[PDB]
């Protein structure tokens, strides 16, 4: 908004804006070292080793 | 936050669609524009999260 | 309330497997055929930017 | 006004939780927040304010 004064308010002024993960629930450590991973879950009656 | 985003926005999409994958559980989350509001700074300029 | 600007843009963007891609269409040669035509093109692309 | 009063009072809203997901370091309790729940009986519907 622009309140009767000429002053401007912005999302930067009202809120902390950062490029972060969409959820903060599940985190992983590989030997105590910060890391992610691709946990693959096979299809129903697929081909496994193929 | 940084690795989990890259693992999703460079690799994850190529899997889960490849050789008969049921579903992939990514160990983290891809980046999102996270806006962290402030109640007092909202109250200051007469603003609701709406 | 509106500014007016002429600006360059693509009329037909392309994506291969969820990644921005551009289709090159070519020929073998009056001498060579496919095998070398591809082999040439594969490292004519390897000597491109990162 | 009858209809409008129903979906405003007879509805289940999804509020967050105490000690959410990106928490303040040293948070001890993590409990879910319950707000408006869905009405169950003929009496509760009778008590809808217009």
């Amino acid at each position: 908004k622009v309140n009767q004064d000429g002053s401007r308010v912005l999302l930067r002024d009202v809120a902390k804006i950062e490029l972060g993960g969409e959820n903060y629930d599940i985190i992983a450590e590989f030997n105590g070292q910060p890391a992610s991973g691709l946990g693959i879950k096979l299809a129903t009656g697929a081909n496994a080793l193929d | 936050e940084d690795i989990s985003d890259y693992v999703a926005a460079n690799m994850k999409d190529a899997i889960s669609r490849t050789s008969g994958v049921g579903d992939v559980q990514l160990f983290g989350s891809q980046y999102a524009m996270r806006i962290w509001m402030n109640p007092n700074e909202l109250n200051k300029f007469q603003l609701t999260p709406v | 309330f509106s500014s007016s600007r002429w600006e360059y843009g693509s009329p037909r963007l392309e994506r291969y497997n969820g990644l921005p891609s551009m289709e090159i269409l070519g020929q073998a040669a009056p001498g060579k055929s496919t095998g070398e035509a591809m082999e040439l093109m594969e490292q004519l692309a390897s000597k491109l930017p990162t | 006004d009858v209809i409008t009063a129903i979906k405003a009072q007879n509805a289940q809203v999804a509020a967050g939780q105490l000690g959410g997901t990106p928490p303040v370091k040293g948070q001890q309790l993590n409990a879910s927040i319950i707000a408006q729940t869905r009405l169950t009986s003929t009496e509760e519907f009778g008590k809808i304010l217009l």
